[PDB]
RNA sequence: CUUGGUGGUAGUAGCAAAUAUUCAAACGAGAACUUUGAAGGCCGAAGUGGAGAAGGGUUCCAUGUGAACAGCAGUUGAACA
RNA sequence: UCCCUACCUACUAUCCAGCGAAACCACAGCCAAGGGAACGGGCUUGGCGGAAUCAGCGGGGAAAGAAGACCCUGUUGAGCU
RNA sequence: GAACGUGAGCUGGGUUUAGACCGUCGUGAGACAGGUUAGUUUUACCCUACUGAUGAUGUGUUGUUGCCAUGGUAAUCCUGC
């Protein structure tokens, strides 16, 4: 289908993504910065180091309240977090997404991802009650991803 | 509208940075003025805090009430031992200011020392001046060093010297020495720089540099307390009780159309861990550490000339937070700024101290080695086993 | 597996309270496959 | 510096440390620490105590 | 002003009433919260027990499910079939 | 209670994983005097000015709150005498 | 003196609501710069401000020991011989 960005070379690459994903949008944008030039190698891994908060994310963008850690100064910044759920997903579509190359015919550790980009969804909504008799809003807020892979050695 | 009942004011505005400083060793920000008169000598020196003791003493003032009387009298243990020199640098006098004009090492640096220039040593492959030290073992280095000294002849007035610590002696678990720049106050420049090129890699003790009943003006950093409220900084009243958002707190800042607030008001934050300098240290004693002679080792430190019994200054179960006091010593009246194992640099006084109080004469008759651990109450060990006797376990 | 329905007709049997009624953990899946009152009188002459 | 023995106790009390206590009577009395305070205060006879010098006395103990 | 939609404020305020959980094993893709056992605690017969009325109206029981709901999750449930 | 404040304990606040609001919002947000609807965040003239951010703090924003209930006007009313 | 400084800093005794007692006035409903007693004191997480805390440009990278242009500024008074 229509990506918003065309791969320069098909037969170097391959597509892959992903809809309706609940997740918080706000935390898998800048995870999703910190990776976009590295290797595939290297992120497997550093995402599992997320998971057990041995390499922070740091946050630019949507920074409001957020605490400082010691991590972040190898990106050169001060805030940082190890958002453990964002992980877990994008993982899953890296796999897929690696699979998918296997058809088209490709060396697997030459891929550099080339392009993600990350899009708002439907909210749901479900609602809390308050004081005096009130019933505001309790809305998700679920993101849909996209990304490009070609080879680079 | 004017206050009812005038009353002064809490705290100080001349420091109210009240700020973690990025040193923890304490600077000499000003050094004397040197004078010709007297030969040449040191200004400066530095120490550890260990301790807190008692004394004895027999005091003369004609005039005062106790005339004649014993008191006791209150006193830290500073360890001194000695420092090892490493180098000069020069200092042109500008109108700008007092530019460094050129710095001389030694051939041979320690590992204590050469352990402050990394901040990771394991790692790293410990390969400091090594290609400097090749200009003591060349014509052509010490002819450039040659033309250093004459320069530093002519045109340089103003000399320090770049003096290390031995702490691989003390028991501390840190093994990284401190470096330091001590101001040499003696005669002209010449006879100055021979002196310090004749002392280039030596040892200094303390009974060089200072001397009995002498003033001086220590220097530190104070005991750290973290966070405080208003109250515990500035010591502000208290609010009554019948208050609803808290009483541990100023109620009214300022006014309204001054329609900033003032930086002379109160606020919460920081206390302690500020640079601090007490003036007017009196040194009661310079006692000498341990030393072996003929095989076995003289230690007694406290036997008095009145007492002369055995004890050393190291009490019943060492120093709290210290260890084995080993090295020479200096016994100062009172306080002083800092905390345990904690360095402190002392300083020659700069105004000429001359009251009948300054010029005071001491003369010690007891020193307390009783324990802090505790109600301490034996002086020594075997007073103890006089009282006691013989135990089950032996 | 799921065993809190055994565990409430053993105690209507006995006529107490399922706090005392003690099962063997290692026979679980032989429990399991109970599902019947008589069947478990069978396992309470068993004796597990 | 006469160093004062303790009235309970019976230790020996040295310079600093320490606290006198002067009634009404006269009888200026010397201790060594609230423990003695205390139990002078409360009025327990020293003789029945086992730590104090007096209880090692009576029945003979040491020599 | 009317209806409908979307921002900053914010991934913040917040998820603090009445003492408490811990170890191993099983199914299962995955378990701080499921189940069993073991150990430690509480309600302490004016009860956090056993039975009823008015009132609710299939919520009772079993098997299976894992979209949505149960303000975290759940292999569970008064949710769904 | 006060001279006169100090120390200790639990629940929080704090940092983290998960989940996640609303009031409010012309633009925005460093000061002195000056004149001006006679007390300016913006104007004139002066003083000056350095990314992005954290925990606190209550001087200001004539802060938010509720088309002023006291007063007056109204050829607008009700309750009572 | 500074919005007769200073209430999202307190308190709420008095003024200044609704309940009630008295004297005088008014036939009465009611009145009194005439007395008396009981009577809900809201929000900060914004911007700035101050306080303290990370950090930022430039010298090719990195430590080291050091320099001071600027701000701040402190001591007081009394008794006896
Ligand atoms: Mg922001
Ligand atoms: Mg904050
Ligand atoms: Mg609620
Ligand atoms: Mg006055
Ligand atoms: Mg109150
Ligand atoms: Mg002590
Ligand atoms: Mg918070
Ligand atoms: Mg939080
Ligand atoms: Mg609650
Ligand atoms: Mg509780
Ligand atoms: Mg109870
Ligand atoms: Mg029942
Ligand atoms: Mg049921
Ligand atoms: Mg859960
Ligand atoms: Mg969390
Ligand atoms: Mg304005
Ligand atoms: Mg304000
Ligand atoms: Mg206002
Ligand atoms: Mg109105
Ligand atoms: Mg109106
Ligand atoms: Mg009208
Ligand atoms: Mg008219
Ligand atoms: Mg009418
Ligand atoms: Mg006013
Ligand atoms: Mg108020
Ligand atoms: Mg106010
Ligand atoms: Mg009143
Ligand atoms: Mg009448
Ligand atoms: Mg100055």
């Amino acid at each position: 289908v229509r990506y918003s960005l065309d791969p320069e070379n098909p037969t170097k690459s391959c597509k892959s993504r992903g809809s309706n994903l609940r997740v918080h949008f706000k935390n898998t944008r800048e995870t999703a910065q910190a990776i976009k030039g590295m290797h595939i190698r290297k992120a497997t891994k550093y995402l599992k180091d997320v998971t057990l908060k041995k390499q922070c994310v740091p946050f630019r963008r949507y920074n409001g309240g957020v605490g400082r850690c010691a991590q972040a100064k190898q990106w050169g910044w001060t805030q940082g977090r190890w958002p453990k759920k964002s992980a877990e997903f994008l993982l899953h579509m890296l796999k897929n997404a690696e699979s998918n190359a296997e058809l088209k015919g490709l060396d697997v550790d030459s891929l550099v991802i080339e392009h993600i980009q990350v899009n708002k969804a439907p909210k749901m909504r479900r609602r809390t009650y308050r004081a005096h008799g009130r019933i505001n809003p309790y809305m998700s807020s679920p993101c849909h991803i996209e990304m490009i892979l070609t080879e680079k050695e | 509208s004017h206050r009812k009942f005038s009353a002064p004011r809490h705290g100080s505005l001349g420091f109210l940075p009240r700020k973690r400083s990025s040193r923890h060793r304490g600077k000499v920000k000003s050094f004397p003025k040197d004078d010709p008169s007297k030969p040449v000598h040191l200004t400066a020196f530095l120490g550890y805090k260990a301790g807190m003791t008692h004394i004895v003493r027999e005091v003369d003032r004609p005039g005062s009430k106790v005339n004649k009387k014993e008191v006791v009298e209150a006193v830290t243990i500073v360890e001194t031992p000695p420092m090892v020199v490493v180098g000069i640098v020069g200092y042109v006098e500008t109108p700008r200011g007092l530019r460094t004009f050129k710095t001389v090492f030694a051939e041979h640096i320690s590992d204590e020392c050469k352990r402050r220039f990394y901040k990771n040593w394991h790692k790293s492959k410990k390969k400091a001046f090594t290609k400097y030290c090749k200009k003591w073992q060349d014509d052509a280095g010490k002819r450039q060093l040659d033309k250093d000294f004459s320069s530093m002849k002519k045109y340089c007035q103003v000399i320090r010297v770049l003096a290390h610590t031995q702490m691989r002696l003390l028991p501390l678990r840190q093994k990284k020495a401190h470096l330091m720049e001590i101001q040499v106050n003696g005669g002209t420049v010449a006879e100055k720089l021979d002196w310090a090129r004749e002392r280039l890699e030596q040892q200094v003790p303390v009974s060089q540099v200072f001397g009995q009943d002498e003033m001086i003006d220590v220097i530190g950093v104070t005991k750290g307390k973290g966070y405080k409220g208003v109250t515990s900084r500035w010591h502000t009243k208290k609010l009554p009780r019948k208050t609803h958002r808290g009483l541990r707190k100023v109620a009214c800042i300022g006014a309204w159309h001054p329609a900033r607030v003032a930086f002379s008001v109160a606020r919460a934050g920081q206390k302690g861990y500020h640079h601090r300098t007490e003036i007017n240290k009196k040194i009661y004693k310079i006692g000498q550490g341990y030393l072996i002679k003929d095989g076995k080792l003289i230690k007694n430190n406290a036997s008095t000339d009145y007492d002369l019994s055995d004890k050393s200054i190291n009490p019943l179960g060492g120093f709290v937070h210290y260890g084995e006091v080993t090295n020479d010593f200096v016994m100062l009246k009172g306080c002083v700024v800092g905390t345990k194992k904690r360095v402190l640099t002392l300083r020659k006084s700069l105004l000429v101290q001359t009251k009948r109080r300054a010029l005071e004469k001491i003369d010690l008759k007891f020193i307390d080695t009783t324990s802090k651990f505790g109600h301490g109450r034996f002086q020594t060990v075997e007073e103890k086993k006089a009282f006691m006797g013989p135990l089950k376990k032996d | 597996s799921m065993l809190r329905l055994q565990k409430r007709l053993a105690s209507s049997v006995l006529r107490c309270g399922k706090k005392k009624v003690w099962l063997d953990p290692n026979e679980t899946n032989e429990i399991a496959n109970a599902n019947s009152r008589q069947q478990i009188r069978k396992l309470i002459k068993d004796g597990l | 510096m006469k160093v004062e023995l303790c009235s309970f106790s019976g230790y020996k009390i040295y310079p600093g440390h320490g606290r006198r206590y002067a009634r009404t009577d006269g009888k200026v009395f010397q201790f060594l620490n609230a423990k003695c305070e205390s139990a002078f205060l409360s009025k327990r006879n020293p003789r029945q105590i086992n730590w104090t010098v007096l209880y090692r006395r009576k029945h003979k103990k040491g020599q």
